């Protein structure tokens, strides 16, 4: 996260941290139940084994619990060619204990979710990744507000195809982004005080650079997937 | 123009619908819809989408 604050105690408690097996964190994640983390497919390919980390607001003190993974779900149509569907869930072999900072995201029914959470202002991203474009990834999670971008000013902002599966959020030219650490992991849209799932950390052609925009896997086009995830 | 679920989420805290002309509130797992037919009550602790208070 470039810009944006740091996330007190208990107010991103979703927020999910793959781990590879140096113990650093590489992507995130949003928690959908005891059992099950969302997280991006192309997160998949940037560790062999991995765990999830829970609970963890500042990496370098000590709520915190590490998850072991016993089954990884990958969207069976994503490729790094394209970047679509970039959307995978995580069962764990244990059940995360709900507890301060340790809490799931709500995951919302699509058409209300389209018409009410993805037409307000802004949505919340939030992550241990990078500060700013070149520099390290961040010991303290951090959240930033992030407005939802028009598709078409954001299809012309990209380099890329923007797909259905994929939606914009962030800034034209101020120094707020999500970076990279940041991907796979959470964004919420408040509503009346509960906080859903509506998107993924996906990715971006760089970090807060002008003229571009942080890319999200949209929730909203999986959600019957996301369910099916879930029953086995 | 602004009716129903387009009228202030319909009065609904959380899922507005539209059935039969009329608007129907629902809520994510874990909470009830309450007696009034628009409050969503959590279940239990650690309701999702609740920053942690303890
Ligand atoms: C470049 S590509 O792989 O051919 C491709 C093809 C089709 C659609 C998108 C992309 C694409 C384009 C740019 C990509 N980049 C360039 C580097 C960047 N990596 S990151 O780890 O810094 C992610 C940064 C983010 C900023 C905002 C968000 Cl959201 S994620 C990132 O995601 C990327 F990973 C994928």
């Amino acid at each position: 996260i470039v810009g944006g604050q740091e996330c007190k105690d208990g107010e991103c408690p979703w927020q999910a941290l793959l781990i590879n097996e140096e113990n650093e964190g590489f992507c995130g994640g949003t928690i959908l139940s005891e059992f099950y983390i969302l997280t991006a497919a192309h997160c998949l390919y940037q560790a062999k084994r991995f765990k999830v980390r829970v609970g963890d607001r500042n990496t370098e003190q000590e709520g915190e619990a590490v998850h072991e993974v016993e089954v990884v779900i990958k969207h069976n149509r994503f490729t790094k060619e394209t970047y679509d569907f970039d959307i995978a869930v995580l069962r764990l072999k244990t059940p995360i204990t709900f507890r301060m900072n340790v809490a799931p995201a709500c995951l919302p029914e699509r058409d209300w979710a389209e018409s009410t959470l993805m037409t307000q202002k802004t949505g919340i991203v939030s992550g241990f990744g990078r500060t700013h474009e070149k520099g390290r990834q961040s010991t303290r999670l951090k959240m930033l507000e992030v407005p939802y971008v028009d598709r078409n000013s954001c299809k012309l902002s990209s380099s890329f195809i923007i797909t259905q599966n994929m939606f914009c959020a962030g800034y034209d030219t101020k120094q707020e982004d999500a970076c990279q650490g940041d991907s796979g992991g959470p964004h919420v849209t408040r509503f009346k005080d509960t906080y859903f799932v509506t998107g993924i950390v996906s990715w971006g052609e760089g970090c807060a650079r002008k003229g571009k925009y942080g890319i999200y896997t949209k929730v909203t086009a999986f959600l019957k997937w996301i369910d099916r995830s879930m029953k086995t | 123009t602004r009716k129903l679920c387009s009228l202030d989420n319909g009065d609904c805290d959380q899922f507005c619908h539209e059935e039969q002309n009329s608007v129907v509130c629902s809520c994510a797992r874990g909470y009830t819809l309450a007696d009034n037919g628009k409050a969503c009550i959590p279940t239990g602790p650690y309701p999702c989408g609740k920053q942690t208070l303890e």
